[PDB]
């Protein structure tokens, strides 16, 4: 309704899936280019409407900004106690997570990936 | 020999029938034969010139049986990315085996067509 | 999904496309290759996948007034035809075949679903599978 062509309006949100195989800092940069955000996930219901959507590995905004800290989205929050169920197995040098399948799943933020951005409808 | 009707070639008794019968029908009557026989089988190129030699006569041109039946059955059916054909949607059809009266090819008919056949023992 | 490639429609984990250019089997399967990462003919393993490539299908409408789109079905075979024995039960040795029926396709008649053995050298419309890369 409110989204435009190649955005899905879901929620109070527009989603935009690209297949740009980039790094973690690159799609960050990507994003905002659009004017949009690394996509946050917070809640198991978009989980399930993330995993109907793609089923490629695809980057979202959740990194820590150093090694073994704690993990935040693009906004500065910190992921909810209860999406540590959906968080993964990585080592302490892994900074920056993608998400494949309902999982997401640290990795080197240097590696490429596709992508995704999320915007406010309007 | 072979019994009166029945002609001789390659140690075997060869019987041509210009009565139209379906496949099973064929095959089932060349069975219930006082000698028990079955519809002819081709192992040469020289035992069907042989075999369109007694036909000629008798039954030209008619379509006649031979002994194959439900010949795209048990192919080694496989899907070209190696995936297992695990759930399957045939038709429902089942061909056999004919040759005209006339000449040695080979024609694919529907089993439940009717036409003519020769049956074949061995002596 | 929606991760496909532009011309390709997902379904389930997969990237479909029915071309409307008339190949025979082999030059389908060719063609469906160098549409690469690793495409090939479709494989269909359900009921929805079935009734996904026949909904693809009967959406195409340049496909066309056609009676059959080759998939990805072939006989492996070995000989000229399949039926192993005679019946009076001897094994198969001379074969006088001819053009023969050991590729698979859909039908018009049929609904683009039910399989059809049919002759591998008549040119037809296709469809092709993908895994998404």
């Amino acid at each position: 309704s409110p989204c435009d062509t190649n955005w899905r309006y879901y929620g109070d949100s527009c989603y935009g899936f690209f297949r740009h195989n980039l790094t973690w800092e690159e799609s960050k940069q990507y994003c905002t280019d659009m004017n949009a955000t690394l996509l946050k996930i917070d809640n198991r219901n978009i989980v399930e409407y993330i995993k109907a959507r793609t089923h490629l590995i695809r980057w979202v905004g959740l990194s820590r900004q150093k090694s073994n800290e704690v993990w935040k989205w693009e906004d500065g929050s910190v992921i909810s106690e209860n999406m540590f169920e959906f968080l993964e197995d990585g080592k302490g040098n892994m900074n920056c997570a993608y998400f494949h399948n309902g999982k997401m799943h640290p990795t080197f933020c240097e590696n490429k990936h596709y992508l995704m951005c999320e915007r406010k409808a309007g | 020999d072979c019994p009166s009707g029945w002609s001789s070639y390659e140690g075997h008794c060869y019987k041509p029938f210009n009565e139209p019968k379906n496949w099973a029908d064929a095959e089932r009557f060349c069975k219930l034969q006082p000698k028990h026989s079955h519809l002819v089988s081709f192992q040469s190129a020289e035992e069907a010139d042989f075999v369109v030699k007694l036909t000629r006569p008798r039954l030209k041109a008619n379509l006649v049986w031979m002994g194959l039946s439900n010949i795209w059955h048990g192919c080694n059916w496989q899907w070209s990315d190696g995936a297992r054909l695990n759930y399957k949607d045939w038709q429902e059809q089942s061909e056999c085996l004919a040759f005209r009266g006339v000449h040695t090819e080979w024609l694919n008919m529907d089993c439940s067509s009717t036409c003519s056949f020769v049956c074949k023992f061995k002596a | 999904l929606e991760d496909c490639d532009f011309g390709w429609s997902p379904y389930d984990q997969h990237c479909y496309q029915a071309f409307n250019e008339q190949k025979t089997w082999d030059e389908a399967e060719k063609f469906c290759r160098a549409q690469e990462n690793g495409a090939h003919l479709a494989s269909i393993e359900s009921n929805g996948e079935a009734d996904f490539v026949s909904w693809l299908i009967s959406q195409k409408d340049e496909l066309a007034d056609e009676d059959y789109v080759w998939i990805g079905l072939r006989a492996q075979n070995k000989e000229q035809q399949c039926s192993s024995e005679w019946s009076d039960g001897s094994s198969v040795s001379y074969e006088n075949l001819l053009h023969t029926k050991k590729c698979g396709a859909l039908e018009k008649l049929t609904g683009f679903r039910k399989w059809v053995n049919y002759y591998c050298e008549q040119m037809h419309a296709f469809v092709c599978k993908l895994l998404p890369y």
